[PDB]
């Protein structure tokens, strides 16, 4: 299967949070 | 020197001592108690009133708004790399589609068309150069039924070594290089009515160990 | 202005006066340079300076600071979300392992062992004791001619139908039901003109179309 990243920067996952948009930068 | 006769009353002294305070308790309500106001007569004007104001209203509340902007915006940035739809990603045998074209499936069909020509070569007339040497058959028919020779059987082996190159170009995990043994005796018993042909056929499955062992870099060992 | 008190005139009129007949200077702009009196030296102690103090200009704004954090945090969210443990036992050979076990590899070994006993049944002499010796004494048979050849031959066929069940529930495969044709004529030429095994051997590959076509078949899926 094609699923292998390369080099990771520490660990900091996060479940789905918020779900709206207003401004754009 | 005697002002106790009843002289005029100076006002300059009245300003020095002009403070008073009949109420001494800490509660200042005693001042309104002189009026005797009632709660009922006051409830009549209890319409509008009793309210407050928001302090955060004057302050801007768009701070977290900048975080929600990149929250889902960047979350999909990397998702686009893999693909949101994902149509036929692996299908069980399409992993080479990322590092190849996927001839294992299609090319597998062309093999059934040529793999049969090996034995069918006797069913149809061959096109070898030299029709004079066949004068024996053109003169008269003599024994022309089914007949399997060995000179044509060995060709089935030379066809597997030339097709392994087109497949080796991909390279895949060894899966089970340790199972190569459980499959050996499985073929030894397949034949037991005389000379076992598997003796030379072993060289065919043996070459497969190299293609599968390819799982490791050949430079790492040599 | 009272005459009895002799009020004095303040200097407010001299400042509010507009006319002026006391100045006796021939020039106030050209002579200003003769004494070296320029506005340059005065701009140092008379010109204003630069005063600017902002709290958002120096202090970091928690509002925009959140959009800068989710920039890399969100980009790494889906990135690391794809990797859970860091191992792929399926190896693209038994995707059902995630929702089953994946005996395709293991069972593949036990098959190579029994697949040989089929033809090696004659090489292995029966030495184990049987419990039907007393049952034969009642019939007493003396004509025991050899009749073993087609019983084990056709057995290799049913041995595949019983194995189609443990594999039928493997998972969801959609390889190629349209390729089943290119594989048919491939075995036709492999057979001979005399005894053609492709006639009964086809029923074996035909059954494979069901297990593979299983990719979609609610008509017989209750």
């Amino acid at each position: 299967m094609l699923s292998l990243r390369q080099s990771i920067r520490f660990f900091k996952p996060a479940t789905r949070t918020l779900c709206s948009s207003r401004y754009l930068l | 020197m005697s002002w106790l006769f009843g002289d005029k009353t100076p006002t300059d002294d009245a300003n020095a001592a002009v403070g008073g305070q009949d109420t001494t308790k800490p509660k200042e309500l005693s001042l309104k108690q002189s009026l005797g106001f009632e709660p009922n007569i006051n409830n009549i004007i209890s319409g509008p009133g009793g309210m407050h104001v928001d302090t955060a209203r004057l302050h801007p509340l768009a701070g977290l708004d900048k975080g929600v902007e990149y929250l889902d915006l960047e979350e999909e940035q990397l998702s686009s790399l893999e693909g949101s739809q994902g149509l036929i990603p692996s299908r069980g045998w399409t992993d080479d589609l990322c590092y190849g074209t996927g001839a294992v499936y299609l090319l597998g069909l062309g093999i059934g068309g040529f793999s049969g020509m090996m034995q069918g070569l006797q069913n149809i007339p061959p096109n070898s150069p030299g029709k004079l040497q066949l004068n024996t058959v053109l003169n008269h028919i003599t024994k022309r039924g089914p007949f399997l020779g060995n000179n044509a059987g060995i060709l089935a082996l030379s066809y597997n070594i030339i097709n392994s190159t087109i497949d080796a170009l991909r390279g895949k995990h060894d899966t089970a290089g340790s199972i190569g043994a459980g499959a050996l005796t499985g073929a030894l018993f397949k034949s037991s009515k005389g000379l076992k042909p598997m003796g030379y056929s072993s060289a065919m499955v043996a070459a497969a160990c190299a293609v599968w062992c390819s799982v490791k870099k050949r430079l790492l060992e040599k």
